[PDB]
RNA sequence: ACACGUGCGCGAGUCGGGGGCUACGAAAGCCGCCGUGGCGCAAUGAAGGUGAAGGCCGGCGCCGCCGGCCGAGGUGGGAUCC
RNA sequence: GGCGCGCCGGGCCCGGGUCUUCCCGGAGUCGGGUUGCUUGGGAAUGCAGCCCAAAGCGGGUGGUAAACUCCAUCUAAGGCU
RNA sequence: CAGUAACGGCGAGUGAACAGGGAAGAGCCCAGCGCCGAAUCCCCGCCCCGCGGCGGGGCGCGGGAAAUGUGGCGUACGGAAG
């Protein structure tokens, strides 16, 4: 009952043990930094939103999600960058609902 | 072989020579057509040399480019195969010997 | 126009084609220029290797070659560290480093370290001022006896093992290579609709 | 050689080869494969099947070097290892095979075409046929995969 | 840092802050001429990235230039040609406004060399960049062996070549599947080497 | 560039043409862990792919597979040879 | 003119590995829509105009548009050689 | 590689790339981030060398640029501090 290794199918190609070296420096570009996180926050407060984004807070608001999706599609570009621009607005949105109350 | 291999390998010791890209068009020569019972070559533009008027483009005409003009890209250079190449030196030996 | 059966065939001769044809009358002039430049190279750096620095031991990608072995642009830094060179002195004792290669397998690392204490035993480190040789060096009686290596430095032959001729077995004799083959095939094909099933039940 | 071309025996006549009637005028039926579907439809029919119209899925970025696959028949199979192991097989008591390593040799799928002389082999090849196969096992031998 | 601030803060330009900012100056820019110098970086933080330094014979000339498309220069929309060639509305330049910012600069500024440039507002009819120049002949540049790369013939008119930031990217150069077209020094350098017979004197 | 014919070399191979090594000679000679590579040695399908003789005699008048040995067709016409 | 022996002139007063603690990035730009040109690049290879316009376990690429994921691979919008 | 994948009134025609062998082979620097009293640089006057590639060393509450950021360390291969 001795397999041999193939060329092709499921788990393919020559027998080779996998070494552990530390990813690269490069692979951790745009990973959030904690004070670079602080620096965004304090021009949010400074700036604050663009009218696409005031737009997309009073859909979202309303509760009408797909229609804010679709809304940020058109502006933003793409689906994947809409969908985590939502997803922040639906963050600061939610966030402000705790400090209304309190 | 031995006439067959040093009559192609003699070839590549050999330089290009070409005729000039330019040679005989360097006038603005024109043909007058017919009407003016001449043989409708491209004469020379006019003017009070003896050129005006003359015959300046074809292999006929005096001045003139020659009929399809040496190029530098002719195949100078034959390659003989290795096995006749040795083939011909030794024959070239063998019959040194007699 | 057509005479009879002969090739369809579609000249690339429609644009001026005339101005831009390269001719190699320079070919004979041009090998003996390199010759030269490599001949006052190799008398500029007088004892050391006219060929350049050493490569790795690198498989050829995609899976027509990967059953050769060539140079590479340089050695790996992880390459460098289990040998322990310093990537900035290696450079000035005639390693090659590229930062860019990666490692994925310990065979690869193992034959290219190896490769790299082949090399620092061999070589010949002549002192920076002559008069006086200090601590990290090669002794004086080794260094007259220095001179060039032509052709690149340790040449990277590939070499397949040698095997004898075994007894076959009843597992070799039972094993079904194409029937084993073609069912890699299908499972490989039929993995993911058979998963996407699996969840409806 | 010019002095050999058609040419020089042309010298003398008029037309030089080429018509009285039908002079030798510069492109008469349009210039290189022109009119393939019109006025040489015959000739693209009679000789070229097949050389109008679309077949086939496209493939955008084909490169040659997945689909590299050298095949060697059985028939020339003990070519790849020296004459002297297929000596010293046969000779040899053990009913020890040789190992032939189609990959080292520089193919990859080993085909069945020809008789295979009757002592056991190792082939390891990365890709076999049926045919391959069932003739090593025939001959009393074993088809090794490898990658 | 401050730097990081000014960053973050130019990259929000829909918040109230920099709408104002944006719509004050590039009024303010409008009322001058086409070319004239800046005193100092309107962006000192952006001129930082690009190579810009705050020291003698750093030059920053603000230029506007004219905002659209390219339209053919053919008398009475007559391109006598065939319907392919007949384009003369919808046309486009093959350079960006920003790559003919700089070269309108480094051509008037016949003795200075266009370093970089960056973008500092847009009207409908009118975008703004601030094109930074360097003097080769200034000693704190020619004594610099950082930047006495610009002191040296070869970088004489980088914007009239392409080779600014801005130009580079006219040219569709680059590594990988996308940039084929301009394998070799450049597109023309591409087409000549496919477009050439080798013949080799044996063949 | 192609086709076919012909001459020559080698021949399941063949070819350095690019590179390298050593007055006429910018030639010639050499490389073989320089055959990378081309073309040939395998075809066919759009593609996934697959990929190029068998018979007989026995262990269970017919058995899936155990082995055994000979083993790359047949007819007709066929220069030559016997 | 280019190389080396020795005396002097003044710069230059520098390393490595392990161990924790910290730090880390280029925006009217990517990207999107549209238009024109461009390319072998085909539901768009590149380039540009105008409009929209980011993100930070992000972003780009992974030659068929799209959603869901999984991986691999680089870190664009600054520079020199 | 290759007249190939692809393009094209899918007609005429057009048409690259990767891998592979070689020629050559060489790597690097900022901004940002942060540390160091601007630690930085330019120009005038004097003196002494001194150069038909205005450079070197003294002397001066001599001037100026530069905190709207100069220099050193440091740049994705990670770096810094102790």
């Amino acid at each position: 009952a001795l397999r041999y290794p193939m060329a092709v199918g499921l788990n393919k190609g020559h027998k080779v043990t996998k070494n552990v070296s530390k990813p690269r420096h490069s692979r951790r570009r745009g990973r959030l930094t904690k004070h670079t996180k602080f620096v965004r926050d304090m021009i949010r407060e400074v700036c604050g939103f663009a009218p696409y984004e005031r737009r997309a807070m009073e859909l979202l608001k309303v509760s009408k999600d797909k229609r804010a999706l679709k809304f940020i599609k058109k502006r933003v570009g793409t689906h994947i960058r809409a969908k985590r621009k939502r997803e922040e607005l639906s963050s600061v949105l939610a966030a402000m609902r705790k400090a209304a109350a309190k | 072989i031995v006439n067959f291999v040093h009559t192609n390998l003699r070839k590549n010791n050999r330089q290009p020579y070409a005729v000039s890209e330019l040679a005989g068009h360097q006038t603005s020569a024109e043909s007058w057509g017919t009407g003016r019972a001449v043989a409708r070559i491209p004469r020379v533009r006019g003017g009070g040399t003896h050129r005006s008027g003359q015959g300046a483009f074809g292999n006929m005409c005096r001045g003139g480019r020659m009929f399809a003009p040496t190029k530098t890209w002719r195949r100078w250079h034959r390659r003989v195969n290795t096995t006749q190449k040795r083939y011909a030196i030794c024959s070239a030996l063998a019959a040194s010997a007699l | 126009a057509p005479s009879r059966n002969g090739m369809i065939l579609k000249p690339h001769f429609h644009k001026d084609w005339q101005r831009r044809v390269a001719t190699w009358f320079n070919q004979p002039a041009r090998k003996i220029r390199r010759r030269k430049a490599r001949q006052a190279r190799a008398r500029r750096i007088a004892p050391r290797p006219a060929a350049g620095p050493i490569r790795p031991i690198v498989r050829c990608p995609t899976v027509r070659y990967h059953t050769k072995v060539r140079a590479g642009r340089g050695f790996s830094l992880e390459e460098l560290r289990v040998a322990g060179i310093h990537k900035k002195v290696a450079r000035t004792i005639g390693i090659s480093v590229d930062p860019r290669r990666r490692n994925k397998s310990t065979e690869s690392l193992q034959a290219n370290v190896q490769r790299l204490k082949e090399y620092r035993s061999k070589l010949v480190l002549f002192p920076r001022k002559p008069s006086a040789p200090k601590k990290g060096d090669s002794s004086a009686e080794e260094l007259k006896l220095a001179t060039q290596l032509t052709g690149p430095v340790m040449p990277i032959r590939n070499v397949f093992k040698k095997e004898k001729a075994r007894v076959i077995t009843e597992e070799e004799k039972n094993f079904k290579a194409f029937a084993s083959l073609r069912m890699a095939r299908a499972n490989a094909r039929l993995f993911g609709i058979r998963a996407k099933r699996a969840k409806e039940a | 050689p010019s002095r050999l071309r058609k040419t020089r025996k042309l010298r003398g006549h008029v037309s030089h080869g080429h018509g009285r009637i039908g002079k030798h005028r510069k492109h008469p039926g349009g210039r290189g494969n022109a009119g393939g579907m019109h006025h040489h439809r015959i000739n693209f029919d009679k000789y070229h099947p097949g050389y109008f119209g679309k077949v086939g899925m496209r493939h955008y970025h084909l490169k040659r070097n997945q689909s590299f696959c050298p095949t060697v028949n059985l028939d020339k199979l003990w070519t790849l290892v020296s004459e002297q192991t297929r000596v010293n097989a046969a000779k040899n008591k053990t009913g020890a095979a040789p190992i032939i390593d189609v990959v080292r040799s520089g193919y990859y799928k080993v085909l069945g075409k020809g008789k295979l002389p009757k002592q056991p082999v190792i082939v390891k090849a990365k890709f076999f046929s049926r045919r391959a196969e069932e003739k090593i096992k025939g001959v009393g031998g074993a088809c090794v995969l490898v990658a | 840092g401050a730097y990081k601030y000014i960053q973050e803060l130019w990259r929000k330009k829909q918040s109230d802050v920099m709408r104002f900012l944006l719509r004050v100056r590039c009024w303010q820019y409008r009322q001058l001429s086409a070319l004239h110098r800046a005193p100092r970086p309107t962006r000192p933080d952006k001129a930082r990235r690009l190579g810009y330094k705050a020291k003698q014979g750093y030059v920053i000339y603000r230029i506007r230039v004219r905002r659209g498309g390219r339209k053919r220069p053919v008398p009475k929309g007559a391109t006598y040609g065939k319907p392919v060639h007949h384009g003369v509305n919808q046309l486009k330049f093959a350079r960006s406004l920003q790559s003919v910012a700089e070269e309108r600069a480094g051509r008037h500024c016949g003795a200075l060399r266009v370093l970089n440039s960056y973008w500092v507002g847009e009207d409908s009819t009118y975008k703004f960049f601030e094109v930074i120049l360097i003097d080769p002949f200034h000693k704190a540049i020619r004594r610099n062996p950082d930047t006495q790369w610009i002191t040296k013939p070869v970088h004489k008119h980088r914007e009239m070549r392409g080779l600014t930031s801005a130009g580079r990217k006219s040219r569709g150069l680059g590594k990988g599947h996308k940039f084929h077209h301009t394998i070799g020094g450049s597109r023309r350098a591409a087409w000549r080497r496919r477009n050439t017979l080798q013949l080799h004197r044996y063949r």
